[PDB]
RNA sequence: UUGGCACCUCGAUGUCGGCUCAUCGCAUCCUGGGGCUGUAGUCGGUCCCAAGGGUUGGGCUGUUCGCCCAUUAAAGCGGUACGCGAGCUGGGUUCAGAACGUCGUGAGACAGUUCGGUCCCUAUCCGUCGUGGGCGUAGGAAAUUUGAGAGGAGCUGUCCUUAGUACGAGAGGACCGGGAUGGACAUACCUCUGGUGUACCAGUUGUCGUGCCAACGGCAUAGCUGGGUAGCUAUGUGUGGACGGGAUAAGUGCUGAAAGCAUCUAAGCAUGAAGCCCCCCUCAAGAUGAGAUUUCCCAACUUCGGUUAUAAGAUCCCUCAAAGAUGAUGAGGUUAAUAGGUUCGAGGUGGAAGCAUGGUGACAUGUGGAGCUGACGAAUACUAAUCGAUCGAAGACUUAAU
């Protein structure tokens, strides 16, 4: 494991509602922005390119291509700022970290799905 | 104006109640003992000496530090506490709120205490003025033969020496550094620990040094 | 760079002050009673921790 | 890990031919350093053999050389097969610990700490 | 990151295409400019017709950068591209129409209309 | 600075500019404090105090200068062999080649130009930056310490509010005070974002092997390629220059005579700067003035001055890392988790081998988040830290008080 004390202080940090998921998964990211004292929900959506860390540090990066520009949000994978995650494709892939899609646009970065 | 010992265990990170991510050191300050109050009659200053981390009792041949001698043993003793790995003193607390042999518990701190913390830093060993002063190299090109050398010593017959103070490869870190105005983030006394704010010097396992902010 | 001024025989043996070796770490043999390294096989009669190697 | 004055590639070349010597001969003699090393790289071939399995002695095929062994009835047999029967049979009920390095001293040319590492 | 001789994307239609980066405006030896930074820089390409001409010097805001920004959750946004929103004195697009997606850090810049006219704040 | 002189150096004192590293003066560029103003306000002008800190990137040119672009609170002026070539460069310039203009009958020449053109040195001493050993500090030791001294730090923007208020016809637009948030700099640190990651995982080419298939190994930059643990790291994450006290500068005054008035000054009493001394951070008793506190050890023999091996303690040697060039430091040495191994994990990789199934086949699917896995967490004496040895007190005198 992790220090033992480590995960003991932070094991009520982490969640428990998450879905499982994979690198090159498609996910619905619901985020809460908070802006002001109005609060709202925007869902990110694209495809998950990494996961990395792990305990309360752990992170995920999921990539979108909007209005023809390339954008890649990174969350820390616990963030009481997500509302929840939703699986909406599982995708076939061959390998932990995505990074050849950011050099391909199109029909070259589809992903498969399973 | 508190104090207390611990061990740096490492860093991890918290969520705030906004959702902030909250870098944290985690540090480990069980069994701190109260051994020594020294005062201005005795001493000629006020302070309580602490002692932190139990080590094994004294016994005959003894080959390391991890048991006590018999010096380091009679001196704990006259506290009633089992003999200590750190020994460290509190000028900043008030001694009158101390007694010989007391526990000192994480307990001590609460949440949104504002402290200063001290360690020794991590060692680098022998360094070179690039990265233990922070100076610029030469070019890397353009026909240089000066890529990380400390540059020009002085000036010339006036002076014909080097100035004292003058910045040289040679030891780097091993210091004794206070980070001041961290935060108490958390304190859990099941396990122990202070969850201080940011980051805080030396290697895990190092010795740490919590005390009361100075500047308010 | 070189030498200034030569180097008076007095300056030359302060400098050696501390050019020396040490007597080996060693201790006698148990088994044969023959000086041995500490911690090594006793060459004389191939003994170490009470047995033979 | 030590580097043992080596590049990488033959500093590999080194402890396999050392792992291997050591299971052939079940003794050798060496320097302090790379007996250090080699305890590592042996112990985890004998863990190898114990486990027995064919992907475990594929696994030991990728580190130990190539050697034949002759025996004393005029049979032979690889280091690879050394390792999985005799070997791995006599160690089946210790756990960990296949070896052990006896210093001798320094030898006379280069003053190298010489040391016994030996099975068991 | 953005820095002097960066070169950054023009996003919008006020006529500039490509900048080239002059100046990191906001102190003295200041390296470099993220998103919602104002930028000096000379207009290298520019679209025939437009208010904004070639070699013009103009003053711009980030809107998108490689780099990215970190958030105070813990959370970060990177993009494919630099952008810049070339600006009039008051912060207000020199163009009428924003393209592509622009960070929310806009809005706490103050870069309200930039905000507005974006098909997209992230 | 341009010179004058020709006193050191011609058995050599390397010469411009730049780079690296600075350091000092103050005749102050910014920031701080003031007087006067032809100071309404916002801005300014001029003079005084003040050297704590700060005082930018580019275009051209060998350039220094200088002009220009764009910034900034500001883009200070000078000394240090026009600081710094046994620290770097070598573009200019004053060796040999060649050419133009020019001069010369000519050889050649020109503070005219042009293209090209060898920058050596293993640091002895002082000096400086680090790091050990000796002895001293009137017994021998383990820890904790005071702080004489010394070093560090010291900068600043913008916005909100006071207040669209004072002031002003209007335009505009404050002091003082209260908040927020930056630039640059410094420092610690790797949770995050990233970099590296040559004994981690995977893909793949050529060729040679392990007899062949399958599976593997060697070599080709680590063959190449996609990822990547710890550590080390910045561009990443925290923190700092806060709040104050004492004495002052230029100043501002109170009371006050000499000098019936006047007068900040003589006596006396206030006030007053980013500056001084502190506050803050670090080192520090070789501070030979060698300080202090707590605890530990404490006998025999003596030619009775003294000695002795031992005590407390510390080392040799050995296993090591958070430490490290080596010493040193720190974790350990069987009454033991110090390392290796072993077992279980974290993180990484991403679906092993074998077999089965589906395809003519390349392959695909299942078994099965499989297999593997350096440094990170835990456990476990299986291996090695064996047996041993060395060093290390008995406490001088004088006086006073008791
Ligand atoms: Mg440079
Ligand atoms: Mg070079
Ligand atoms: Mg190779
Ligand atoms: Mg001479
Ligand atoms: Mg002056
Ligand atoms: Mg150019
Ligand atoms: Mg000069
Ligand atoms: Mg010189
Ligand atoms: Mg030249
Ligand atoms: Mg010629
Ligand atoms: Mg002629
Ligand atoms: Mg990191
Ligand atoms: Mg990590
Ligand atoms: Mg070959
Ligand atoms: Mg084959
Ligand atoms: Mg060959
Ligand atoms: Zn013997």
């Amino acid at each position: 494991t992790n220090h033992k004390l480590i995960e003991a202080v932070t094991k009520s940090q982490l969640r428990t509602d998450l879905p499982s998921f994979r690198p090159g998964d498609t996910l619905r990211v619901h985020v809460r922005i908070i802006e002001g004292t109005r609060e709202r929900i925007q869902v990110f959506e694209g495809v998950v390119i990494k996961r990395r860390g792990g305990g309360v540090s752990e992170t995920f990066t999921v990539r979108k291509i909007s209005s023809g520009v390339g954008v890649e949000r990174t969350f820390p994978l616990h963030t009481p700022k997500i509302e929840k995650i939703e699986v909406k494709r599982r995708g076939k892939v061959r390998r932990a970290k995505l990074y050849y899609l950011r050099s391909l646009r199109g029909k070259a970065a589809r992903i498969q799905e399973i | 104006t508190k104090g207390i010992l611990g061990r740096k265990i490492g860093m991890t990170q918290v969520f705030g109640e906004n959702g902030e991510l909250i870098p944290v050191t985690v540090v480990e300050a069980k069994e701190n003992v109260v051994l020594q109050k020294k005062t201005v009659e005795v001493d000629g200053y006020n302070a309580i000496q602490v002692g932190f981390e139990d080590k094994k009792a004294y016994k005959k041949d003894a080959k390391s530090n991890k048991y006590a001698n018999k010096p380091a043993e009679g001196h704990a003793k006259k506290a009633d506490a089992a003999p200590k790995r750190f020994i460290r003193e509190f000028r900043n607390v008030d001694v009158d709120a101390y007694e010989v042999g007391q526990e000192v518990s994480v307990d001590t701190f609460v949440a949104g205490d504002v402290i200063d913390v001290t360690g020794v830093s991590k060692g680098k060993g022998f360094q070179g003025a690039i990265k233990r002063h922070g100076q610029s190299r030469g070019p890397m090109s353009h026909g240089s033969h000066f890529h990380r050398a400390p540059g020009s010593v002085g000036m010339a017959s006036d002076a014909s020496r080097v100035f004292k103070g003058q910045k040289m490869p040679g030891r780097m870190g091993g210091n004794t550094v206070t980070v001041q105005n961290l935060e108490v983030v958390q304190v859990d006394t099941e396990n122990k620990v202070i969850l201080v704010k940011g980051n805080v010097p030396g290697p895990k396992k190092g010795l740490v040094e919590i005390r009361t902010s100075i500047k308010k | 760079a070189v030498p200034k001024r030569r180097t008076s025989k007095t300056r030359k043996n302060k400098r050696r002050t501390h050019f020396k070796i040490s007597v080996p770490g060693m201790t006698e043999c148990p088994n044969c009673g023959e000086y041995k390294l500490s911690h090594r096989v006793c060459k004389n009669c191939g003994s170490y921790n009470g047995e033979e190697v | 890990y030590r580097k043992l004055g080596r590049t990488s590639d033959q500093r590999k070349a080194m402890l396999r031919d050392l792992a291997t010597s050591l299971i052939i001969s079940e003794r050798i003699e060496t320097t302090e350093a790379r007996a250090k090393e080699v305890r590592s790289v042996v112990e985890k071939l004998i863990t190898l053999g114990k486990k027995g399995d064919l992907a475990s002695r594929r696994n030991a095929a990728k580190t130990l050389r190539n050697v034949e062994i002759l025996n004393e009835d005029e049979t032979t047999q690889t280091a690879l097969q050394k390792l999985f029967g005799e070997i791995a049979e006599r160690y089946t009920e210790r756990q960990g610990g296949y070896t052990r390095i006896l210093k001798q001293g320094p030898r006379r040319g280069d003053g190298a700490e010489s040391v016994i590492i030996e099975l068991v | 990151m953005i820095q002097q001789e960066t070169r950054l994307k023009v996003a919008d239609n006020s006529g500039a295409r490509e900048v080239l980066t002059i100046k990191v405006l906001g102190g003295s030896g200041r390296k470099t400019a993220n998103i919602g930074d104002v930028i000096v820089c000379t207009v290298k390409n520019a679209t025939p017709g437009g208010v904004v001409k070639k070699g013009d010097v103009v003053k711009a805001v980030i809107v998108r950068t490689k780099s990215g920004v970190r958030r105070n959750d813990g959370s970060y946004i990177k993009f494919d591209e630099n952008a810049c929103v070339i600006i009039r004195d008051d912060k207000g697009p020199r163009g009428t129409r924003i393209f592509g997606p622009v960070a929310r850090e806009l809005r706490e810049g103050n870069f309200m209309k930039i905000v507005s006219l974006a098909p997209e704040v992230l």
